[PDB]
C-alpha cells in the first residue's frame, strides 16, 4: 500500500499513537509524491479541537473548502483514504452504496453508518499507525456532514455536491501550481501536469516533444483546463473507443480523436489540448497519435501514484 | 412396457399429497384420495388403503386403481363393447382415458368409441384429435391416439427414453462443436432445412429452434422448393424467408446476441457520418464487423436500409432490434424444455443459469435438495432482464458484503430493485440461491454468482 506511505510521509499530527491530516496537509498529499521538506509532526494540541470546530463554521462550503479551512482541521486515516478514492476512481456507484446505507429509504444517512460509507467505498510505514480502527475525535468531515453534534443528515444531493466540488478544487489548485501563479497555463506547463506522475519507459520521448516540438501557441485557461480533467475520468468509454479503432487497422488522427472525445464525454476539448497532447505522443511524426500510450499516462495522472 | 409404465409416462409419478387439475385431493400414480376440501381427510383417507406415511414401491394404489378402471369400463352400458373388442395395447390407451378423465367423461366420445370398435382406426384418430381433450394436453392426446390409431407402444417408447454415459458422450461431442468449431462447421451440424430454387442452387437453411440450439450447450429431416417456422410476432420474419436463418444471419445474430448495447453505441457514434448514432449500410458492416472481433442477406439488408440500400440505421432503432432478438431466443430457449402449462421444472431452470459453464453438474448436485411448483416464462425473463446489469449488480453485492449486510434472498431482491429496475419473484430466489449458497445458509457466493451469471448473460467465457 502506497496510500499508507502517503498518509505517513504528509501527515502532520499525533494522537494517541494515530495520526491525522489537516485539509492544508491533505491537499498537498494528493498533487505531490515527496516534499522537499518533510512536515513537522506535532502532538494534537486541544487548541486544534477548539479550532477544528471555528473553522467549519468561517470556510467557504464550496470549491474551496480545503483551501479556506487549511490547518484548522482534522482528516482521519479512514477519512483520508475515503477521499483518496473520490479523487483516484469518482465512479464506485457511491449512489448506490449511500442507497444501501439509505435510512427510511430517503436517500441519506445518519451519522452513525458513517464509518461504514467510508470503508466499504475505499476498501476493495505505520503499521499499527495506520488502520481502520475506530476514532473518538471529531473529525472535519463529520462535523460539516452531519452537524457539531452529530444530529444533522447526509443527503444524497449535498454528498454528490461534495465530491464534485472536491474535484473541482483540485484541478483549479494544480491549474495554479503548475501555472506558476499567472492565469493561463502555458502549452508546456499543460505538459508537465500531465506528465507529473509519468515516470514509465518513453518519458524520453515525452519530454524530448515538450521541450522540442511543443513551445508556442495560444495558452490554456482555466475552464480549458477543468474540461480536460473531467474528461479524464470518462476515459475508459474514451478507451473502448480507441481499441475499435486498433480492431478496424485504422490510426487514430486528430479527427479521430476528437471523435472519440464527444463519444466518451460528451463535449469537445479546446484546440490548444488537442495540439499539445498530439505534439507530445506523436511519436513518429506521422501526425498518427499513440493511443495506447496516451492512454497509459492518463492512468498516471488519474492514479495519482498510489496504483489505483 | 404395460399400462403402468405408459400411464407414468403421461400422468407423473408424485411421492406426496397435492392436488389435480380440478380441486381434488391427489397422490400417487393420478390417484384420487377424496374429494373433500379438508387436507386432513385425505391423509386419514390415504391411510385406510395404504396403512400413516405420505409416501415408492407402495405403488399397489395405482394397480388397484387400473383394476378398478377396468371394472367400471366394464359395468358400464357404453364403455364395455368397444373395450371388449380391442387388443391388449388399444385397451391400455382406452384405461388411460379413464385415468385422465373417468369413466363418464370418455364415454361420451360416442363417435369416435364407436369408430374404435368398427376397427376405424384412422378415422377415430382424425376425429379425436379435433376436441378440447386433446387441445388441452395436446401431448398425451397424441401417444394415446397414435395408440389408438396403429395398436402399439411406439407412441411412449419415444417418450420412454428417460444410459447417461452414451448420451453423455454425444452431449461432450456436441458442447465442444459448439464451442471450437468454425462458425461454417457449426452452422451445418445443427441446421436441418434445404431450400431448392433450381434458379441459383441448393442452400442450407436452418429453424429459429434449430439456431437457439446452435449457441445453448447442454440432421436435415425437410426440403423447400411460403411456410411459417416462426410464432406470430418474431424477429425472425424480417430475415425474409418464411422466418429460416441463413448461414450470413447464424453470423449476424450472434453477434448481436452477445454484444453489450453500449459497445454497439459506441461503434455506432464512432463510425457514425456525424457521431450522432445513425449509421449507413456500408459504415454498418464495418462496425459489425470490429465488434465481432472484441455479407450480411439481402432480406435484412433492406430492412434497416431500405430497399434502395441507402437509408439509415439509428443506434435507437437497431437497439430495438436487439432488444428484440434478445427475447425471442430467450422465449424459443425456454420452451426448449417441458413447458407444461407455461411453467418448466425449477430443476431446469437451473439448466439455464449454468448452460455456459460447463462441468457445474457438482453446484447443481446439491441443488436437488431443497427439490414442486412451475417457473412462468415472465419469472424468468425478468432474472435475464437481471443479468443484464451484472456488472453494475455485482458492485451492490460486494458492498452489502462488506458492511456486513448478508447476502440472502432480500438483499438480491432488493438489488436487483435497486440496480436493475425489476422484481426478482419469490421462487427464482429459492432455485438461484439453492443453487448459490453453496453451504447451506441463506447466503449467496457473491463473487462466484457473479462469474457464471458473467457467462450466462453474454453466452461466453468467464
Amino acid at each position: 500500500s502506497l496510500r499508507k506511505q502517503r498518509f505517513m510521509q504528509f501527515s502532520s499530527l499525533e494522537h494517541e499513537g494515530e495520526y491525522y491530516m489537516t485539509p492544508r496537509d491533505f491537499l498537498f498529499s494528493v498533487m505531490f509524491e515527496q516534499m522537499e521538506r518533510k512536515t513537522s509532526v506535532k502532538k494534537l494540541t486541544k487548541k486544534d479541537i477548539e479550532d477544528t470546530l471555528s473553522g467549519i463554521q468561517t470556510a467557504g462550503c464550496g470549491s474551496t473548502f480545503f483551501r479556506d479551512l487549511g490547518d484548522k482541521g482534522l482528516i482521519s486515516y479512514t477519512e483520508y483514504l475515503f477521499l483518496l478514492t473520490i479523487l483516484t476512481k469518482p465512479h464506485s456507484g457511491f449512489h448506490v452504496a449511500f442507497k444501501m446505507l439509505d435510512t427510511d429509504g430517503n436517500e441519506m444517512i445518519e451519522k452513525r453508518e458513517f464509518f461504514k460509507l467510508q470503508k466499504i467505498i475505499s476498501k476493495q510505514t505505520g503499521y499499527q499507525e495506520a488502520i481502520v480502527k475506530e476514532p473518538e475525535i471529531n473529525t472535519t468531515l463529520q462535523m460539516r456532514f452531519f452537524g457539531k453534534r452529530g444530529q444533522r443528515k447526509l443527503h444524497y444531493k449535498e454528498f454528490r455536491r461534495f465530491m464534485e466540488n472536491l474535484q473541482t478544487e483540485i484541478q483549479e489548485m494544480e491549474f495554479l501550481q503548475f501555472s506558476k501563479g499567472l492565469s493561463f497555463m502555458r502549452k508546456e506547463d499543460f505538459a508537465e501536469w500531465l506528465l507529473f506522475f509519468t515516470n514509465t519507459e518513453n518519458k524520453d520521448i515525452y519530454w524530448k516533444n515538450v521541450r522540442e516540438k511543443l513551445s508556442a501557441g495560444e495558452s490554456i485557461s482555466l475552464d480549458e483546463f477543468k474540461s480536460f480533467c473531467h474528461f479524464t475520468t470518462h476515459l475508459e468509454d474514451f478507451a473502448i473507443a480507441m481499441q475499435m479503432f486498433s480492431l478496424a487497422h485504422r490510426p487514430v488522427r486528430l479527427a479521430e480523436f476528437k471523435r472519440a472525445v464527444k463519444v466518451a464525454t460528451g463535449q469537445e476539448l479546446s484546440n490548444n489540448i488537442l495540439d499539445t497532447v498530439f505534439k507530445i505522443f506523436d511519436l513518429d511524426g506521422d501526425e498518427c497519435l499513440s493511443h495506447e500510450e496516451f492512454l497509459g499516462v492518463l492512468k498516471n495522472r488519474m492514479h495519482r501514484g498510489l496504483w489505483v | 412396457m404395460n399400462i403402468f409404465e405408459m400411464l407414468r409416462i403421461d400422468e407423473g409419478l408424485r411421492l406426496k399429497i397435492y392436488k389435480d387439475t380440478e380441486g381434488y385431493y391427489t397422490i400417487g400414480i393420478g390417484h384420487l384420495l377424496t374429494k373433500s376440501p379438508s387436507l386432513n381427510a385425505a391423509k386419514s383417507e390415504l391411510d385406510k388403503a395404504i396403512g400413516n406415511t405420505n409416501g415408492d414401491e407402495a405403488e399397489k394404489l395405482f394397480n388397484q386403481d387400473v383394476d378398478a378402471a377396468v371394472r367400471g369400463i366394464l359395468r358400464n352400458a357404453k364403455l364395455k363393447p368397444v373395450y371388449d373388442s380391442l387388443d391388449a395395447v388399444r385397451r391400455a390407451a382406452l384405461i388411460n382415458m379413464v385415468f385422465q378423465m373417468g369413466e363418464t367423461g370418455v364415454a361420451g366420445f360416442t363417435n369416435s368409441l364407436r369408430m374404435l370398435q368398427q376397427k376405424r382406426w384412422d378415422e377415430a384418430a382424425v376425429n379425436l384429435a379435433k376436441s378440447r381433450w386433446y387441445n388441452q394436453t395436446p401431448n398425451r392426446a397424441k401417444r394415446v391416439i397414435t395408440t389408438f390409431r396403429t395398436g402399439t407402444w411406439d407412441a411412449y417408447h419415444m417418450e420412454e427414453k428417460k444410459s447417461g454415459f452414451r448420451d453423455r458422450k454425444v452431449m461432450e461431442y456436441e458442447n465442444r462443436i459448439r464451442a471450437y468449431s468454425t462458425p461454417d462447421k457449426i452452422f451445418r451440424y445443427f441446421a436441418t432445412l434445404k431450400v431448392i430454387s433450381e434458379p441459383g442452387e441448393a442452400e442450407v437453411f436452418m429453424t429459429p429452434e434449430d439456431f437457439v440450439r446452435s449457441i445453448t450447450p447442454n440432421q436435415y429431416i425437410i426440403k423447400r422448393f411460403r411456410e411459417k417456422f416462426a410464432d406470430e410476432g418474431s424477429i425472425f420474419y424480417t430475415l425474409g424467408e418464411c422466418g429460416l436463418i441463413s448461414f450470413s444471419d447464424y453470423i449476424f445474430l450472434t453477434t448481436v446476441l452477445s454484444t453489450p448495447q453500449r459497445n454497439f453505441e459506441i461503434a455506432f457514434k464512432m463510425f457514425d457520418l456525424n457521431g450522432d448514432g445513425e449509421v449507413d449500410m456500408e459504415e454498418f458492416e464495418q462496425v459489425q464487423s470490429i465488434i465481432r472481433s472484441q455479407g450480411l442477406c439481402s432480406a435484412l439488408t433492406t430492412y434497416f436500409f431500405g430497399a434502395d440500400l441507402k437509408g439509415k440505421l439509428t443506434i435507437k432503432n437497431f437497439l430495438e432490434f436487439q432488444r428484440k432478438l434478445q427475447h425471442d431466443v430467450l422465449k424459443l430457449e425456454f420452451e426448449r424444455h417441458d413447458p407444461v402449462d407455461g411453467r418448466i421444472t425449477e430443476r431446469q431452470f437451473g439448466g439455464m443459469l449454468l448452460a455456459y459453464s460447463g462441468v457445474q453438474s457438482k453446484k447443481l448436485t446439491a441443488m436437488q435438495r431443497q427439490l414442486g411448483k412451475g417457473l412462468t416464462f415472465q419469472e424468468v425473463e425478468n432474472f435475464f432482464t437481471f443479468l443484464k446489469n451484472i456488472n453494475d449488480v455485482d458492485t451492490a453485492l460486494s458492498f452489502y458484503h462488506m458492511a456486513g449486510a448478508s447476502l440472502d434472498k432480500v438483499t438480491m431482491q432488493q438489488v436487483a430493485r435497486t440496480v436493475a429496475k425489476v422484481e426478482l419473484s419469490d421462487h427464482v430466489c429459492d432455485v438461484v440461491f439453492a443453487l448459490f449458497d453453496c453451504d447451506g445458509n441463506g447466503e449467496l457466493s457473491n463473487k462466484e454468482f457473479v462469474s457464471i451469471m458473467k457467462q450466462r448473460l453474454m453466452r461466453g467465457g468467464s
